[PDB]
């Protein structure tokens, strides 16, 4: 079995972990503590007890600890919860350097011994958020000796987007800079999803009053589900890894997919609902079910995936990428002719108990590269630089050892990057 | 664990921290006698920050009791405390300063530092991750103005990496406690401000309002004042305490609220406020908790927060609630009141949430605000001082102690400077 | 198969709906959450669950909240109710400009998705009232807005005749000039019904003592359920919606018929009369079946038709026919030389239970354009002229940015249509 | 929901106001404590309008108390009241005006005004969609008069789109209360006229008349008149707080009973008014129920309704009954009575029914007349104070708060523009 390794950073890399592990193991009947092609993300032990592939990295105790009293505890290994003393304080300078140096070792050091549990080792997903201290320091760090050690595995990372108008820390737009810099040069491609539009989507499409981070992160891990269900499971186009590499990358530095998924409806909708394949594809090209709120109608496609999850078969899939194409609303660049590979998965989506999904038939993960997602870009470069003008709390970093005009340089590596969204466009 | 050590100066540091580790103790289920007698596993999960075990269930408070006048412990070991605390920590001469600055820190004061100092080691080795300490003062009053200025200078010395705050009484801008408060004060504040990461605020002016017309308490003692304080010092802490959708630990606070170094003054807010009487025509919702947050008369200094801009918000919610519904409510409120937002940061708000509540409280929250508006408190006493100043009012005190007069022209140019400051930023 | 969409709007618009599809349903065989040629109404759902092709448009939330908390509120999908927060207040105004804006973009949506459901979309019908500011302003909104998106589909509205002396609001007048100008470019027939003649017949023919809206509205639905019958069940001559309009409109705008329905009358009646296809068709060109208050006698049909429903055979109709066309008290124009078209249903009308009329196993459903119509035309003329002289209630809608001279030339051209009738019966 | 907010200003309006409030209350089914417990649905359907939940069953009137004299809300709240109101509302100084419209609403009262507004605002900021603000108010009583005159100005300015309305008792026309009562009238009227959206004109007087006379009541108390008030305003509402057949919301009522900007005022029709030893010797037909609205004598207003014209009568009807059956009364009525209509308005009739009866009443309705009648209402309060103008009788109280004789000349000169439009039209 080709498997892979996921790593988890910071507390969202971690929470969003929670959900998605309780989710695959519900995916394949494993119970909390590992009891039993799942061998693509678990170690059979010799007593049917599965052990998953991932490395939980946590300067701050108490979200891990909070894990290692949880129901999943036992399914873990205690090698694999790596927890510090204290944690960056939202403070890459710490995370990339001074704290994350500490344990940086420990945790590469599991990885190799993982990476020795295997025999097909294909990639390592990084779960994480753009600002957070321990996500945003540590990961580009991490990535940079997985770059080392692995090099050619599939550098997979999950950086939530920090949602254009609504954010919980305020020098996140700094780390997110920062971060990104330096991780540009070590991954392979990078997920971003905005919490805020999918708040809004939680209340649009499956009718919730108020999101919080349990339901939303139960969201997510079906997302990434369906990625992985390619490759743990039978489907007629079985897409690996190193596909999604190829064909999601138009180009060496812009990989920076979005994507979304539909069908996303309460179980009361989707009576009123014929969910077909076109149905279904369709609404993923809604800029209203747009899992980053980056309406995509302000750029054009650069890329396409369809991930299909369950009874889909080619011609209606065809058919509906046939109408898709033929809606000449959504646009799409020179450059690119007809790329939209589409994925699709046999094995069908999965519903979380006590989950507020509608147990559907068919499902898909849309993927794509759109140059719209320049306007996330000049957000948040724009945001780091009135702060930066005025060295609002460089003082913080510039004490950790950070040099002046490198938060400048790595702006404008941001800058160019921008510019060339700008380029792909045209 | 990442434990806090305290320290308590002053008649008004010794009371305040009476009832403030009285509170701890009941959030931790800590009987009287320092046997935790607690049901849920969070009520001794992170117990180790604030407690030391020596024996069985003998908890003790990592805290140090300073005062060169005897009888204000003697008064708190008289009461529900005494046993609570050990006595190698009742650290206390008998000759009172008797509001003197110049005695409590700079003379006599040094006698009683030395001993306090070795039973801080004491403390700081039987600790394992030494995260800080927590001095209660007030900020007119002489030994807890003051000594405590000392203790602070000396420990920042042996543990300049550690967050270090104090919890300062200003004086009330109307009515002066002490003749010479404004000397007690400005002297204070020139050497607090450059050997603290943080310091709170407090007016015992505005708690009055707030105990009597928004609380409608008949009879507003020290007890019942304190019990505010002691509240707002409960809060930040569960950020470390407890865990929670953010975890933001008193680190990534400090680091999140302060935008530039010395401009470390916080004025607490608090939710909810409103007497037992009209609790019933109400509901606790986040938009009610918010607006209760963002309530002038909610403010525990004395000053209107909408003189000037904020620099920065830290909302820290205690209790289960929807992301979204917070997100988004906060964002309502800075988007309605944009005009008492410092233009400096995009995003003036900053957030996090444990997931546990306060006392009884389903919801509550504690609003830590730094406005230009502070500025006024400032005033006050540079004002108050001034006038003294000039006509050499009680001089003969301080300068009988051997102080200096242009240690009070620094002192005053360094809070004139830090005036200055918040206008630039105003 | 073909398949039309409905609209209803106004609080009329959504009665009469709710009372045409409980029939429809009932046609069927159908149960109220929609479980079983019906899809040319319905879409079937995985379930047996059919759902409706309509959508129910409400500023005034409190109708379409009765529908979704009525029976039929399983059968209707929630992205079909579609309710506003408050109602354009009879101005048209804002049913066509300030509020109708808000919503007629998401109902497009609902009705561009829908359009998407179906293969062969044919017509669609939209229920509302002339002056309710709802059915008034929006409908003509909608109109413009579907003759953009469909432009070749058949345009139908229902729009209740303003009865002669009888009326509920003052200024329904002025509504439905406004309202009938504008849409006059974008509707392809339009009918009118008078609820005071209507009521006569109640009480007349069905021998009721005091008609409401409840029994009122059951008889309109059977009028329009022999309409549809033409597309829904099997026919001899089967009419489809496209012919409707080559044969009921004479002349590009004057698009204005007026229908009865015959035998209205008790079931005690019923047994005194043998009701035979010629008995049924004389009927249908009395007077006192007239269900526009405005008697045949008083001009010429500009047009024919009829809807046979039950057991009635192609000569008992053609010598009904011959009958009526030998009766010269029928006065006809010299422009239009033999044309009745007669259509032909052999599906029969069916009753409503707890309906109050005969079941009868034949019926008929008369449509005719005569010259008389410009008397109903005189009368809003002039109403609306009378007030309008007085500027009755013009602060209120010129404040919404109506202009003095619209209204005028709005009136010229009902004016000019009412000259245009003149014109025909030349 | 759509939500009105309600002031109450004087004795007179916080005394009507307790039993309107009492009214509703019973209206849906809650309790004096503010806990909802009726049965039917239709209870709490729409209890949003009014009634803002505040925990469980807490459902808190939407209303501001507003006296400058403090015994007032003191009454109020020791009665059956002052716990289903919340304390917030109680906006409450002590110093009476002493029936000086200067005090009330331009001197003392702008102090009080400030904190109402405050409140407003809470209320105004907790509502969904804010559909406006009902006053009460006594039009020759100082505070009420006065203080509401100003809060109105105010309010109007921030919510200059809203539906804003006053019941103001209009000086009985035989006897007066106050000896200055036609300056407190003739003032507030003045901006009363030229802020508001509508004004009910109500007096004592007629009422008396309706008591004790019609209804035979041996003892007419406050009590049982503002039980007729209180009733009039109920019926209003229920156009929006209950669907019917015609649901006609209350800027709906508005639109259509404003013919002209400015002549909003109202003379409340009632029915059925007959003593219960009368009852059984009739029949509550629409007939009936309609020839009590028609009555002179169910005219709450002290004005012979068959002065003059009436504008516009809108018969708001509670309770089930046949639409022609209506219709047709209502007409009957036009004709037999035509020289009592306004030429202008062709069906000078106007109509609305809400399917739900008051109280136990099977029938009921509501009549809201507007004739030029009520002129004489105007000369009565014009009349007097011109008399009393020309001598200068009580002047020093005004102008001793600083009232310009101008200010007054001005007042007048608007009631003698305003009586004059009457007449245009008459
Ligand atoms: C950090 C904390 C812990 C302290 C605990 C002290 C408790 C004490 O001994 C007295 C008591 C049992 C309750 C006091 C409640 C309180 O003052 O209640 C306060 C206030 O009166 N409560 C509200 O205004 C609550 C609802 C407002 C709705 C509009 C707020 C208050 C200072 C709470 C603090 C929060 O209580
Ligand atoms: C808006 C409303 C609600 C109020 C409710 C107050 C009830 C109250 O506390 C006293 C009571 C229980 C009944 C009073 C009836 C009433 O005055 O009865 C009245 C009158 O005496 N009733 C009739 O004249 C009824 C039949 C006439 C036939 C010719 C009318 C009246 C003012 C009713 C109002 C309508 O009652
Ligand atoms: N989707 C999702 N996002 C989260 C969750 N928790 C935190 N975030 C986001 O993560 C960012 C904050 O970073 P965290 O992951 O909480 O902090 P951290 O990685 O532990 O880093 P430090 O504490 O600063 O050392 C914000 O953008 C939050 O919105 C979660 O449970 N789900
Ligand atoms: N046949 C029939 N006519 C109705 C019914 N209800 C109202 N009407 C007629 O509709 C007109 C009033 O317009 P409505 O549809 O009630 O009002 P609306 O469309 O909701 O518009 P607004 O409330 O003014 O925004 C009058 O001519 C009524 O006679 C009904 O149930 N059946
Ligand atoms: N909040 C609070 N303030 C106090 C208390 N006791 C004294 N103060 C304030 O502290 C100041 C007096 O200082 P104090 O602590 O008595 O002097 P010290 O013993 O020399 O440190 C005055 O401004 C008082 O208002 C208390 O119990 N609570
Ligand atoms: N309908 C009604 N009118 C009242 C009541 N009390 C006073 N009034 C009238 O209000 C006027 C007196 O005004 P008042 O409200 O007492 O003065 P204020 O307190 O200064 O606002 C007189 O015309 C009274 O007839 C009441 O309970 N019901
Ligand atoms: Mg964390
Ligand atoms: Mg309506």
């Amino acid at each position: 079995m080709r498997e892979c390794i996921s790593i988890h950073v910071g507390q969202a890399g971690v929470q969003i972990g929670n959900a998605c592990w309780e989710l695959y193991c519900l995916e394949h009947g494993i119970q909390p503590d590992g009891q039993m092609s799942f061998n693509t993300f678990f170690s059979e032990t010799g007593a049917g007890k599965h052990v998953p592939r991932a490395v939980f990295v946590d300067l701050e105790p108490t979200v891990i600890d909070e894990v290692r009293t949880g129901t999943y505890r036992q399914l873990f290994h205690p090698e694999q919860l790596i927890t510090g003393k204290e944690d960056a304080a939202n403070n890459y300078a710490r995370g990339h350097y001074t704290i994350g140096k500490e344990i940086i070792d420990l945790v590469l050091d599991r990885i190799r011994k993982l990476a020795d549990q295997c025999t097909g080792l294909q990639g390592f997903l990084v779960f994480h958020s753009f600002g957070g201290g321990t996500g945003s320091g540590f990961t580009s760090l991490l990535m940079e000796r997985l770059s080392v050690d692995y090099g050619k595995k599939s550098k997979l990372e999950f950086s939530i987007y920090p949602a254009p108008q609504v954010s919980t820390a305020v020098v996140e737009p700094y780390n997110s800079i920062l971060t990104t810099h330096t991780t540009l040069e070590h991954s392979d491609c990078a997920f971003m999803v905005d919490n805020e539009a999918i708040y809004d989507i939680c209340r649009r499409n499956l009718d919730i009053e108020r999101p919080t981070y349990t339901n939303l992160n139960r969201l997510i891990s079906q997302i990434v589900s369906s990625i992985t269900a390619s490759l743990r499971f039978d489907g007629a186009l079985n897409v690996d890894l190193t596909e999604f590499q190829t064909n999601l990358v138009p180009y060496p530095r812009i990989h920076f997919p979005l994507a979304t998924y539909a069908p996303v409806i309460s179980a009361e909708k989707a009576y009123h609902e014929q969910l077909s394949v076109a149905e279904i594809t369709n609404a993923c090209f809604e800029p209203a079910n747009q899992m980053v709120k980056c309406d995509p109608r302000h750029g054009k496609y650069m890329a396409c995936c369809l991930l299909y999850r369950g009874d889909v078969v080619p011609k209606d899939v065809n058919a509906a990428i046939a109408t898709i194409k033929t809606k000449r609303t959504i646009q799409f660049v020179d450059w690119c002719p007809t790329g939209f590979k589409v994925g699709i998965n046999y094995q069908p989506p999965t519903v979380v108990p006590g989950g507020d999904l509608a147990k559907v038939q068919r499902a898909v993960c849309m993927l794509s590269n759109t140059t719209a997602i320049a306007e996330a870009w000049a957000r948040l470069d724009h945001k780091f630089d009135l702060m930066y003008a005025k060295r609002a709390f460089v003082h913080w970093y510039v004490g950790e050892g950070m040099e002046e005009g490198e938060f400048s340089e790595a702006r404008e590596d941001m800058a160019a990057l921008e510019k060339d969204y700008e380029e792909v466009g045209v | 664990m990442r434990e806090i050590v305290h320290i308590q100066a002053g008649q008004c540091g010794n009371q305040i921290g009476a009832k403030f580790w009285e509170v701890i103790s009941d959030e931790h289920g800590i009987d009287p006698t320092g046997s935790y007698h607690g049901d849920s596993d969070l009520q001794l999960e992170r117990i180790n920050v604030y407690y030391n075990e020596a024996a069985g269930n003998k908890y003790v408070p990592r805290a140090i009791l300073v005062d060169l006048e005897p009888g204000t412990m003697d008064s708190v070991r008289s009461g529900p405390f005494g046993q609570i605390f050990r006595p190698d920590n009742f650290v206390f001469g008998q000759s009172g300063a008797g509001n003197n600055w110049a005695k409590g820190h700079y003379t006599e004061g040094a006698e009683l530092v030395d001993s306090v100092l070795d039973v801080v080691r004491k403390e700081s080795e039987s600790c394992d991750c030494l995260q800080g300490f927590q001095l209660t003062h007030s900020l007119g009053g002489g030994t807890g103005s003051g000594m405590g200025t000392l203790l602070i200078s000396k420990i920042r010395e042996e543990y300049p990496d550690r967050i270090m705050n104090t919890f300062s009484v200003v004086p009330s801008p109307k009515v002066s406690d002490t003749v010479v408060e404004p000397y007690n004060a400005t002297l204070s504040v020139h050497q607090l401000v450059e050997n603290t990461d943080e310091t709170y605020c407090i007016d015992n002016e505005a708690l009055y309002d707030i105990c009597f017309r928004t609380l409608k308490l008949t009879t507003p003692t020290y007890g019942d004042l304190n019990h505010l304080v002691s509240a707002t010092m409960s809060g930040v802490t569960t950020c470390l305490r407890f865990p929670g959708q953010l975890n933001a630990d008193l680190r990534k606070l400090a680091v999140n609220m302060v935008p530039f170094p010395r401009l470390h003054f916080f004025m607490p807010g608090f939710a909810p406020l409103t007497s037992r009487g009209s609790q019933q025509y109400r509901a606790l919702t986040v938009p009610e908790l918010t607006q209760q947050m963002f309530d002038a008369k909610n403010m525990m200094a004395a000053c209107d927060p909408r003189h000037g801009r904020y620099l920065t918000v830290a909302a820290v919610f205690r209790g289960r609630m929807s992301m979204k519904e917070v997100d988004e409510q906060m964002l309502n409120v800075q988007n309605k009141n944009s005009s008492y937002f410092v233009e400096w940061i995009p995003n003036n708000v900053k957030t996090a949430v444990c997931d546990i509540p306060p006392r009884g409280l389903k919801m509550s929250a504690t609003f830590i605000g730094n406005s230009t508006a502070i500025q006024e408190l400032f005033k006050r006493i540079s004002e108050q001082f001034t006038a003294m100043f000039r006509r050499k009012a009680f001089l003969h005190w301080y300068t009988g102690e051997g102080m200096d007069e242009m240690e009070f022209t620094e002192a005053e140019s360094n809070m004139n400077d830090l005036v200055s400051e918040y206008q630039q930023y105003q």
